[PDB]
């Protein structure tokens, strides 16, 4: 249930808006306190869109 | 062993001459080669100077310019004893006795130290004679090497008050266990300038010109440091190593000459020798013949020649 002047405000439509997503991918390595020698090439992908 | 002898001269209070029988296996230092001697050099009153008395690093410098001698017999005439600095040729192992909280080891150099603990003053009085006696701490040397740059580098913080009173006492020592606390009553200044100087003159030739290629690989020290155990248990917490981190220089003439090994010698001529040059000669080494592998607070110790 919603009326005329509820979705009449969707004028605002064309101020902010979004286009498209997108995956986002950032890897990382094991931190401070676990890097060592055979840690140092190992590295852990995490992905987002 | 090219026998000396002290005598006993004048009088003797009746315990006493007790107290110089428990005695045996000291050390005592005169400042000579004598066929006799008397014993006013012998007491501490020859170790004070001239109107002061010596600090525990003057007393070090006291005890360079003397000659450490072993109670070998105890007479009521005499006392007997062999000169340390020559007449250490004995098959025979002329025993000592030590006098320190430490148990030590079998197989350990053993230098001198005057007594500088909480506890273990060695202060034996004697009134007939008036003479007070300060007997030496025999110790194992890489503890006695602790001890040393400990008492100077807290009278290093004599020159210099600016922190604040809390700090780091010098004066919490470390044997498997064992904490030892010494005595901080007082720091003559010229005990500790003169050994302030040659830490610091001895250090100024112990840098060389090829020397200065290692200071490039003081990055490369910490990159050891997550990948294995020896070398980050070998890299200090408290270290100006992990504080400096946060480059030839070419001038390069001739380029043989063998530069990185010349530095290694002249560093080892002075920073090589640092325990030496501050306190007493090792000349003192463990040496049990019936298979002990330590030797007791007050045990009578065997002693053989230089390390």
């Amino acid at each position: 249930v919603v009326d005329g002047p509820a979705m009449l405000t969707l004028q605002v439509l064309a101020h902010n808006m979004a286009e498209r997503t997108t995956a986002l991918l950032c890897s990382a390595a094991p931190d401070a306190g676990a890097n060592t020698a055979s840690t140092a090439n190992m590295r852990i992908f995490d992905g987002a869109l | 062993c090219f026998e000396a002898d002290i005598a006993i001269p004048s009088g003797i209070s009746r315990p006493d001459a007790a107290a110089l029988q428990r005695c045996e296996g000291r050390v005592v230092f005169l400042p000579t080669i004598r066929r006799q001697l008397a014993l006013a050099d012998v007491a501490h009153e020859s170790f004070v100077s001239g109107g002061v008395s010596p600090d525990t690093l003057g007393l070090l410098l006291a005890y360079r310019r003397r000659f450490p001698a072993v109670i070998t017999r105890v007479l009521p005439t005499r006392i007997v004893a062999c000169p340390v600095d020559l007449g250490l040729t004995h098959a025979g192992t002329v025993n000592l006795r030590n006098t320190s909280p430490v148990d030590l080891c079998n197989g350990d150099p053993v230098s001198l130290v005057p007594p500088v603990f909480e506890g273990q003053a060695t202060d034996v009085r004697l009134e007939s004679l008036d003479l007070t006696l300060r007997f030496p701490v025999p110790l194992p040397t890489p503890l006695a090497r602790e001890i040393v740059a400990r008492l100077v580098a807290r009278g290093i913080r004599d020159l210099n008050p600016r922190t604040p009173g809390e700090l780091p006492d010098l004066n919490v020592l470390y044997y498997n266990g064992a904490r030892l606390s010494l005595v901080a009553d007082v720091q003559q200044l010229a005990s500790v300038n003169t050994e302030l100087r040659s830490l610091v003159l001895n250090m100024v030739y112990s840098i060389t010109e090829g020397t200065t290629l290692i200071l490039t690989l003081i990055p490369r020290l910490l990159a050891l440091s997550a990948q294995d155990g020896y070398v980050n248990a070998l890299l200090q917490m408290q270290s100006v190593t992990r504080e400096a981190a946060q480059a030839p220089m070419l001038m390069q003439d001739g380029e043989r000459r063998l530069p990185l090994y010349e530095a290694l010698v002249a560093w080892l001529a002075h920073a090589g020798q640092l325990g030496d040059i501050l306190a007493l000669a090792p000349a003192v080494r463990v040496c049990t013949f019936d298979g002990a592998a330590v030797v007791q607070s007050g045990d009578m110790a065997p002693v053989i020649r230089y390390p």
